[PDB]
RNA sequence: AGAUACCGUCGUAGUUCCGACCAUAAACGAUGCCGACCGGCGAUGCGGCGGCGUUAUUCCCAUGACCCGCCGGGCAGCUUCCGGGAAACCAAAGUCUUUGGGUUCCGGGGGGAGUAUGGUUGCAAAGCUGAAACUUAAAGGAAUUGACGGAAGGGCACCACC
């Protein structure tokens, strides 16, 4: 019967999304930071605070957190800013086409390509979830 | 007291870069700030409270009891409006009711009946405005009346500077709540009523956020 | 937009709208999607008239440059499908993006922290994307949206009828409306195709970040 | 707006709905100015003057807003006549 | 005031359907208006059948199902708990929950 | 069935300005309604219509702007003098400046105001405003 | 008016002539049995032989006698 | 008093009724 | 306690058919009827049309059984700031102070009372028509919050249990 109040989850929060810095993994190194990064009348308060602030420590390097936004996730877009791939689906010489959309190209300026390939069309017609 | 604004429609008001709150009721757009009112219309501006309600909510043991504050508000030249906050105190609900009628201030078009000569005294047409069962209906008077008026429909009238005109209330106008409201519809039904004097088609002249967009970029973020 | 050949849907256009899949529509039919459809084809799908595709997000670009301020021009997306798509939007033409949970009350309520004030929102789903709709209908905010067959025309003023359901066929609709707001403001000339690949604005799946290690080993 | 000297009587003259006529009131918050840029015909870039049209909110929630801009812009000479 | 659409039942252009009895009680309910249920059971439900398969004679016979199509009044179906109040949104689902 | 078509022609115009339909197809073609439409149409409420013929009564079809607020009939055809015609346009016109009671005199259709000039009254047919 | 038509003043009028009589208070000015069980007769004043005196009880929550005259 | 059994009440009352009226023919 | 009650066992008229009477029901969709107009969609029922294929008598077609849609009318549905309304709700209860498409019946605070009386039909029970005296500050409609339930479901506790 060990759950975190608001007192102590927002005030890990204000801390982490100030103090990317001068907080770690380790209990002890970040317990000794909340004596100067936070001004409580209270040993009991500054465990449970400083004890769940490594708990998101440990997961903003195996993911984001909820109520964080700091440099490292502009950083973290930063790193897929330019993610340029392989030639993807827009560099295809022989894509699927379905053939009654050659009648929707036909009356534009488009009546035949370089780089399609045709099909033909399916009969059987049978797409309706059956009613029930 | 300063008035620090919030909203960009507030923010160009303080520094006295809108002209007045007729480009505000052109464009439609919501005056969410109490101190734009207090600002322009402020000055010839007489509030003086309806009704006091108290409401009753049954709870476990006893009765909460609140109060309400059915608020009218306009100068006597061309706006009123109608402002209902409900709070525990006296005290409260007319100082907070007082906000809430100046945030819903609406343009009232007065003109005239008859020949179209001199200043203008009445409603130019026969508007109706209906909240619950509530039907007033406000018509065009002869000059030098007077609202002739139940006391309260006459109380927003005079306050719209609307000297002129016939009533007919029609419903269960017992209920206060619903006669203040419904008078107040009425005349925010003024301008919702085209009439052959607007058909000088209306060009989309250039909006305060397209405007001041230069002065709305290096004051804040 | 209108009979000029500089805006006529150009030879490389036509075949990113036919590899991405926004010619394929949905089962239903929206009563309003007639005006942006050419024909039902076999196993019931909507071809969605893809000048009609086209004609649309040209002005829905001229409405974006018609806004003097870059920054108050909202882009919208809650659909994990264009999250990523919108994001790439934001930082290129200078815009505002809300990627993955609009907060129910930013325009309306002054003295929460997100007060938006927006001039214009630009929407991914206005089915999943529904709630800065009412907003946009609460204080004086012009509504642009990704529109599809099954997606309603309400509270939108210019519609963009697209597939914006397809995982790979919604960016390609952003990065055409990211592309043609830069061409008009003026960083794109129409000689040479815009270096910034559509892929980059693909929502990368997590399932498949979990392959590219060994997809390339 | 005139009086029988002829000069403007009232404080204010109203918006008018581009689409349909009906006037947009004073508080119809969910009204629409809506600029599209102006595009010249070769260079297709913004000039610096403005195409404007406005709805009124009993439009939008009726949902044929962009079927009216759509048309307010087939024959003002925006969009293609063809379509 | 009018609770329902359908007046509780589940006839619209008729004016009178012949009442089909109670099992519970015996209550002359009107056939729409019934709650009916389609009982599709094993004649051995479980514990039993573990057993009858080695005194059974030939080999592997599946047991016969038992078929009974109860009629519920409205004071019956809510006793036996077959059915059950809904909140006033929750009423207009006509959605069979498996 | 339809008993008057001055009624029930004008009352499918009023829906479609109400909804805001650019123009609406007015089902019967009666001398009455021409005679109707064009005295909304010369005092400039609607726009310009077309009286479709086939081998029957005729159809309508009106360009309607959102100038016009109420088209009203009044059934029956009730005789208007000139001092009654006062008490017409009192309570059945918003204002004494605008709207119009359009009535059918023995010098033909007009408006009241036309009516008052030329100084001859006759049956009602309704007002537009 | 359900009916508006043209000639309909002897439906109108006897419609009216009838649905009047339903009207508690016309009724009661235009029958010949309440101006008749009226003690005083269509009088605004009535004198009288005090006979009795009584000390009729008040109604309800209001416990007091109201010492009233039989005349 | 159900609106029904105070309408047999007055049923039963009306033959009585009657039945005091019928003696003298 | 008592049940000329609920429960059980018998059981008379009744239930059934034919021939007459009877004319009333929560006879309810508590919503007159003919006409016009004003949103969307999935269904379905009947008729007719148009449209690939599948199977059916193969011996190819006429044609069913499916299938995509369309149209006409009906039975309801679903959604919506069309609009209304006291609301619940309703594409009708909408187009209604911006009040008139036509027409029938009918209501006028609650009781007294569908009572008295006459008239009238019926074999009778009773039906239609139908008051008044006197009486009274409410009767009521819809919705909200609480309390309560010998209502349903979810919790908590050795001042509950195991």
């Amino acid at each position: 019967g060990r759950v975190r109040t608001k007192t102590v989850k927002k005030a890990a929060r204000v801390i982490i999304e100030k103090y990317y810095t001068r907080l770690g993994n380790d209990f002890h190194t970040n317990k000794r930071v909340c004596e100067e990064i936070a001004i409580i009348p209270s040993k009991k308060l500054r465990n449970k605070i400083a004890g769940y602030v490594t708990h998101l420590m440990k997961r903003i390097q195996r993911g984001p957190v909820r109520g964080i936004s700091i440099k490292l996730q502009e950083e973290e877009r930063e790193r897929r800013d330019n993610y340029v791939p392989e030639v993807s689906a827009l560099d295809q010489e022989i894509i699927e086409v379905d053939p009654d959309t050659k009648e929707m190209l036909k009356l534009l300026d488009f009546g035949s390509l370089s780089n399609l390939q045709v099909t033909q069309p399916t009969v059987g017609m049978n797409f309706k979830t059956p009613r029930g | 007291k300063e008035w620090l604004p919030v909203t960009k429609l507030g923010r160009l008001v303080k520094d006295m870069k809108i002209k007045s709150l007729e480009e505000i009721y052109l464009f439609s757009l919501p005056i969410k700030e109490s101190e734009i009112i207090d600002f322009c219309l402020g000055a010839a501006l007489k509030d003086e409270v309806l009704k006091i309600m108290p409401v009753q909510k049954q709870t476990r043991a006893g009765q909460r009891t609140r109060f309400k504050a059915f608020v009218a508000i306009g100068d006597y030249n061309g706006h009123v409006g109608l402002g209902l906050k409900c709070s525990k105190e006296v005290a409260t609900a007319i100082r907070g009711a007082i906000i809430l009628a100046k945030l819903s201030i609406v343009p009232v078009r007065r003109g005239y009946w008859g020949n179209k000569i001199g200043k203008p005294h009445t409603v130019p047409c026969k508007v109706t405005g209906r909240c619950g069962s509530v039907l007033v209906r406000l018509i065009p008077a002869p000059r030098g009346t007077g609202i002739v008026s139940a006391p309260v429909p006459k109380k927003l009238l005079l306050m719209a500077g609307i000297d002129d005109c016939y009533t007919s209330a029609r419903g269960c106008t017992a209920t206060l709540g619903n006669f203040a409201k419904a008078t107040f519809d009425a005349i925010s039904k003024t301008y919702s009523y085209l009439t052959p004097d607007l058909w000088k088609e209306t060009v989309f002249t250039k909006s305060p956020y397209q405007e001041f967009t230069n002065h709305l970029m290096k004051t804040h973020t | 937009s209108g009979a000029l050949d500089v805006l006529q849907m150009k030879e490389e256009d036509v075949l990113k709208f036919l590899a991405a899949g926004t010619h394929l529509g949905g089962t239903n039919l929206d009563f309003q999607m007639e005006q942006y459809i050419y024909k039902r084809k076999s196993d019931g799908i909507y071809i969605i008239n893809l000048k009609r595709t086209w004609e649309k997000l040209l002005l829905a670009a001229r409405a974006i440059v018609a806004i003097e301020n870059p920054a108050d021009v909202s882009v919208i997306s809650s659909r994990n499908t264009g999250q990523r798509a919108v994001l790439k939007f934001a930082a290129a033409t200078g815009a505002t993006p809300i990627a993955g949970r609009f907060t129910p009350g930013t325009f309306t309520n002054q003295i929460q922290a997100a007060f938006r004030e927006p001039r214009l929102l630009v929407v991914t789903d206005p089915q999943a994307d529904h709630q800065p709709l009412m907003e946009a209908s609460y204080v004086n905010l012009p509504t642009i949206a990704l529109c599809n067959t099954d997606s309603p025309l309400h509270y939108v003023d210019i519609a963009i009828p697209c597939n914006n359901k397809g995982a790979h066929s919604v960016g390609l609709m952003w990065w055409m409306l990211a592309q043609e707001v830069l061409r008009m403001r003026g960083t794109i000339s129409r000689e040479h195709p815009w270096e910034v690949m559509p892929d980059l604005y693909f929502y990368r799946d997590p399932e498949e970040i979990e392959k590219e290690e060994q997809a390339a080993a | 707006m005139q009086s029988n000297a002829g000069e403007f009587v009232d404080l204010y003259v109203p918006r008018k709905c581009s689409a349909s006529n009906r006037i947009i009131g004073a508080k119809d918050h969910a009204s629409i100015p809506m600029n599209v840029a102006e595009v010249d015909k070769v260079t297709g870039r913004f000039n610096g003057q403005s195409k404007t049209y406005a709805i009124c909110g009993a439009i939008r929630r009726m949902g044929e807003s962009d079927d009216s801009i759509l048309r307010l812009a087939k024959s003002h000479g925006i969009v293609s006549q063809n379509f | 005031t009018k609770k329902r659409r359908n007046n509780g039942r589940a006839k619209k252009g008729r004016g009178h359907v012949q009442p089909i009895r109670c099992t519970n009680c015996a209550c002359c309910v009107p056939k729409d208006k019934a709650i009916k249920k389609f009982v599709i059971r094993n004649i051995v439900e479980a514990a039993a059948v573990r057993d009858i398969s080695e005194v059974s004679v030939f080999d592997a016979y599946v047991l016969p199902k038992l078929y009974v199509k109860l009629h519920y009044c409205v004071s019956c179906a809510i006793h036996s708990k077959v059915v059950r109040n809904r909140s006033r949104e929750a009423r207009k689902d006509r959605t069979p929950p498996p | 069935v339809r008993m008057n078509v001055l009624a029930d022609a004008l009352k499918s115009i009023n829906n479609a300005e109400k909804r805001g339909k650019r123009q609406v197809l007015i089902r019967p073609c009666s001398k009455v309604i021409v005679r109707f439409l064009t005295v909304m149409m010369k005092h400039g409420y609607i726009g310009e219509f077309e009286i479709i013929d086939d081998h029957r009564a005729g159809k309508i079809v009106v360009n309607l702007t959102g100038r016009l607020n109420k088209c009203g009939v009044i059934s029956p055809r009730f005789d208007v003098q000139l001092k009654d015609l006062e008490k017409w346009q009192n309570n059945l016109l918003p204002s004494r400046q605008f709207g119009f009671i359009v009535l059918t005199t023995s010098a033909g259709i007009m408006d009241h105001e036309e009516a008052r000039r030329k100084h001859t009254g006759g049956k009602i047919l309704g007002f537009f405003f | 008016g359900k009916c508006r038509g043209l000639r309909t003043a002897r439906k109108l009028r006897s419609h009216r002539r009838d649905q009047k009589w339903h009207d508690k208070q016309y009724k009661k000015a235009h029958l010949g049995t309440a101006l008749k069980a009226n003690p005083f007769g269509g009088a605004s004043h009535a004198k009288g032989i005090v006979l009795e005196k009584v000390g009729v009880e008040a109604k309800q929550p209001n416990s007091a006698i109201r010492k009233c005259v039989r005349v | 008093m159900r609106a029904k059994w105070r309408k047999k009440r007055m049923r039963r009352l009306k033959r009585k009724r009657r039945k005091m009226r019928q003696r003298s023919k």
